């Protein structure tokens, strides 16, 4: 068969303390630089884009992460790190390791994310070598999109103000988690928001008139389970568009053009690559996923 | 049989190399040009 | 119009055991280095003492335990071989123009395999010289420590 | 005698047989495992015969060729081999025909300006004497550019493999997946330097395994008439960056477009562009510059073709 | 080759133009400089070799 | 008619002298006209056709 | 050289160099006299001829 292995030579024998921290992270996905066999440690982790002296930019780290090649750690020696790599369609074994624990099952999606909840938990230092290996985290997509939801909320309102229960906490089912957005560079996280502002005052320019009226026949008349954000007070702008009549051949175009700008918002709500899980063993926490980039 | 240019330095015999030929063929920089 | 000459480099390299650098190292070639993982040779080194008769406590013999390890160095040489090159390596040939076509595939593969084997003899001399320079402190530090 | 020569050629291209080690008998297990380990050890040494045995394991997937059939006046006999092919399928013709549009033939339908394309404007006129034989076969070159529906009709196909040109009917063979084998060499996709806009050039990003080629088809106005412009891009930065990088390339077009849309608003006018995913060139295989007759044409190598749906950007 | 192991970038070319000038001022007309030099016949020999 | 380069599989001869010094730079800044680099997958004797 | 740092290792390289001749032409000149060519032929005259 074909070979796929990436050995990483340690130029100095690492300590016994930080050897146990790496062996706890066995079977963990980490993105490295180049697709060849002998690799330097300074191109191993994600620490080239997530520094300590500078403010980490969680968009730019995640933007960097869908460029790379991804590898799975298999053996930690005191002299070497052996890693198998991930072909774009190959059945490979993976292990659930990550510290904010989330249950996986078969037929789930996964997504590789920057260390959003705790930077210090992911970064382990090699002071016997001078580099810090920064692991990412792999998270299912219903939670993986949900952090990119809450992070884009934060860069809007904290620019309005300059409070810590709505703009930062991520509500998973039955749990809330705090994000580590204390010292961050927002200069690319506002670039995504500057790209939302183009699509959002286009989707508002072609709202279909029939769907505005189906709210006003439902926000005050009956009970639907997820309309309860809207109370009996209708928004003031819905009725100020209601004033004209309905017309089917002027709403087929207002649905077709609205259909195409919803396909375009999958360029602005992207996660990284995907891990199609087809098997899982909770006695071992050892899944077996199926890789697919883009 | 080894070919080397030996020189006597006070009391000791010390050979003198120059490996710059194998780095000028392969176009890599020689490590003694710090 | 003429064709006045046709010429080509032939590369020869003095291998590692014929350079003068082997006067600074001992060369014991092992069969398969992949069998042993770490070398952890332990030495018991004992120093001598001078017997004094002064008022301090008497001289006791001393041992020092020095733990010399083995550093592994890995080397890779990559070789590209064409697909049409080896498609006519397997092919059946009987005409004299396909003997001189098969001579072009056996002189390409064996020249791309003396490429990767030459590059490992250049990798010995580099990865000994890189070892000798990562353990060579300069004169100005070592002259006063050497005294 | 001559039938025995073919027996040696078929029996030299067969796949290697799978090792059948019997796990039920005693000595038959010992002699079958020994021939696994007398054979892996002779596939690891750097001798030539071990490398002679190593390439018969052939896990190759194959290109899937499509046989098209085009009129000979919508497709030049002077087309470079490796030209990308589109398919325009607006309606159902009375005969089984097809309209294949190369990027130098889609320059004559578009009518985009020669200041953008200085070299492929002289070429697209010398092959197409009037430009009418293309435009007569599309009756909606103004209503498909106004509403923004021309990119919904094109399907990307792949590079060209064979062109049997005749007087009235031209046979065109493409390669829709994989690397296309000529009809024997491997045909790489050939784009002009006039159309291809790189993104990887800059003043250390990861050396990934793969780099992709996209196709953008962009709606705009010239001479106060609907037109368009098709450009090609090349990067491996992932899908979220490139859509944000193509919007930076077309900054000067959108600002000069909505001067007119600030006057009047139709909902047929808002859709702007569409990005496809053509295929994947391997990493750092640099394209070789060629010239035709002087047309700078980048020909790639090992370009396997893919097919992405047209996703809108604005 | 010690000046151009890395390749002729912009800073190497500038570093060689300073050396075409420094060798043209000092070491030109080398056989006419042998009279005034007290060393003399060994300067020409290291120049010409 | 100018003389041109051709990659036909000639029987090349062996010279005692080395040629390798300063070749990598001389491709970039042209020491000599009419050269052609050949990288790994394409550095071989071409198939003879006539 | 194959060495095992964090490099991407180089594949096999190859160069091909073409050289050509340079033509040169040399001219000369001879002016023979009129009467020199004329009296090259007649003989069996007086010993002064």
């Amino acid at each position: 068969a074909l070979d796929k292995s990436i050995v990483v030579n340690l130029t100095s024998r690492l300590f016994a303390d930080e050897l146990a921290a790496l062996q706890s992270k066995i079977g963990s996905v980490l993105p490295l630089g180049d697709c060849h066999r002998l690799q330097n440690i300074q191109a191993l982790g994600l620490g080239c884009v997530c520094s300590r002296e500078t403010s980490p930019d969680y968009i730019q780290i995640m933007q960097y992460l869908s460029k790379c090649t991804l590898a799975v750690l298999e053996e930690v020696r005191p002299d070497s790190l052996r890693l198998t790599r991930m072909d774009p369609s190959d059945n490979l074994q993976i292990k659930n390791v990550y510290a904010p624990f989330f249950q996986w099952d078969s037929n789930t999606q996964l997504a590789v994310l920057p260390p959003l909840f705790s930077r210090k938990d992911s970064t382990i230092v090699l002071e016997s070598n001078g580099f810090d290996i920064v692991f990412p985290m792999v998270v299912p997509q219903q939670l993986g999109h949900a952090i990119l939801q809450q992070l884009l909320v934060y860069h809007i309102y904290s620019k309005i103000s300059a409070l810590d229960l709505y703009t930062t906490n991520v509500s998973f089912m039955g749990r809330t988690y705090r994000l580590d957005v204390d010292n961050t560079d927002p200069r690319t996280a506002l670039r995504v928001l500057d790209d939302l502002s183009m699509y959002l005052c286009i989707l508002s320019a072609l709202v279909p008139r029939g769907c505005l009226r189906l709210l006003t026949a439902l926000v005050r008349h009956d009970r639907h389970p997820l309309t309860e954000v809207f109370e009996g007070v209708v928004p003031d702008e819905v009725t100020r568009i209601d004033l004209d009549q309905l017309s089917v051949p002027d709403d087929i175009t207002r649905m077709r053009v609205m259909f195409s700008y919803l396909q375009s918002l999958s360029s602005i709500f992207n996660l990284g690559p995907r891990l199609h899980v087809y098997a899982y063993s909770a006695e071992t926490l050892a899944a077996s996923c199926w890789y697919s980039p883009r | 049989r080894i070919a080397a240019s030996l020189v006597k330095i006070g009391d000791k015999f010390v050979a003198i190399e120059s490996l710059q030929r194998m780095y000028n063929e392969t176009q890599f920089p020689c490590p003694l040009n710090r | 119009e003429a064709l006045l000459g046709v010429y080509t480099n032939v590369v020869e390299f003095v291998k590692f055991l014929e350079t003068a650098l082997a006067a600074a190292c001992v060369n014991t070639e092992f069969k398969d280095l992949r069998r042993m993982i770490d070398g952890k040779i332990q030495f018991k080194i004992s120093m001598p003492t001078i017997a004094h008769g002064d008022g301090r406590r008497p001289n006791k013999q001393r041992q020092y335990i020095v733990m010399k390890a083995c550093n592994k160095h890995h080397i890779g040489a990559e070789i590209e071989l064409a697909a049409a090159d080896i498609e006519l390596l397997f092919a059946e040939k009987e005409t004299p123009l396909d003997f001189t076509e098969y001579a072009g595939a056996i002189k390409t593969i064996t020249s791309a395999l003396q490429f990767g084997m030459d590059a490992l003899e250049r990798g010995l001399v580099d990865t000994v010289l890189a070892v000798k320079l990562r353990h060579a402190p300069p004169v100005f530090i070592l002259k006063t420590l050497g005294d | 005698e001559n039938a025995a020569r073919l027996g040696r050629q078929v029996l030299g291209l067969l796949p290697p047989p799978t090792h059948r080690v019997s796990l039920t008998r005693g000595p038959e297990f010992a002699r079958g495992v020994r021939d696994l380990l007398s054979k892996y050890a002779a596939s690891t040494r750097p001798t030539v015969g071990s490398l002679h045995e190593a390439l018969r394991q052939a896990p190759f997937r194959q290109p899937t060729y499509g046989d098209f059939l085009v009129y000979s006046q919508t497709f030049s006999p002077q087309e470079p081999l490796g030209t990308f092919l589109f398919s325009f399928k607006q309606e159902d013709n009375g005969s089984s025909m097809d309209m294949l549009l190369t990027p130098t033939s889609l320059f004559m339908l578009s009518g985009m300006e020669a200041a953008k394309a200085p070299q492929t404007h002289k070429v697209a006129g010398v092959w197409y004497g009037s430009g009418s034989g293309l435009a007569d076969f599309i009756p909606n070159l103004s209503e498909l550019m106004d509403t923004g529906e021309f990119h919904t009709l094109l399907t990307p196909v792949g590079p060209m493999v064979q062109s049997v040109h005749s007087t009235f009917v031209t046979k065109v063979t493409s390669a829709m997946k994989g690397v296309g084998l000529a009809r024997r060499a491997h045909v790489g996709l050939t784009l002009p330097c006039d159309m291809l806009v790189d993104l990887d050039e800059s003043c250390r990003e990861p050396a990934g395994l793969n780099v992709t080629i996209y196709a953008s088809l962009v709606y705009l106005r010239v001479n106060q008439r609907p037109s368009m412009a098709l450009t090609f891009f090349q990067s491996g930065k992932g899908f979220a960056e490139v859509v944000a990088m193509i919007k930076d390339h077309f900054t000067d077009v959108i600002r000069t477009k909505y001067i007119q849309l600030r006057h009047e608003l139709y909902i047929n006018r808002l859709v702007f562009g569409a990005v496809c995913t053509l295929g994947t060139v391997p990493f750092d295989s640099h394209p070789v510059h060629q010239s035709l007759n002087s047309l700078p044409v980048l020909v790639f190598a090992n370009f396997e073709a893919a097919c992405g749906p047209w996703t809108v950007f604005l | 080759p010690v000046y151009s192991e890395r390749g002729l970038k912009k800073a190497v070319k500038s570093d060689m133009v300073s050396m075409f000038k420094a060798h043209l001022i000092e070491h030109s007309f080398f056989l006419d400089k042998a009279e005034l030099m007290t060393r003399g016949k060994q300067y020409v020999l290291t120049m010409l070799s | 008619m100018e003389a041109t380069l051709e990659q036909r599989p000639f029987p090349y001869l062996a010279t005692e002298a080395n040629l390798l010094t300063q070749i990598k730079e001389s491709a970039a800044d042209g020491l000599f006209k009419s050269f052609q680099l050949l990288l790994g997958k394409d550095a071989r004797e071409g198939s003879v056709r006539f």
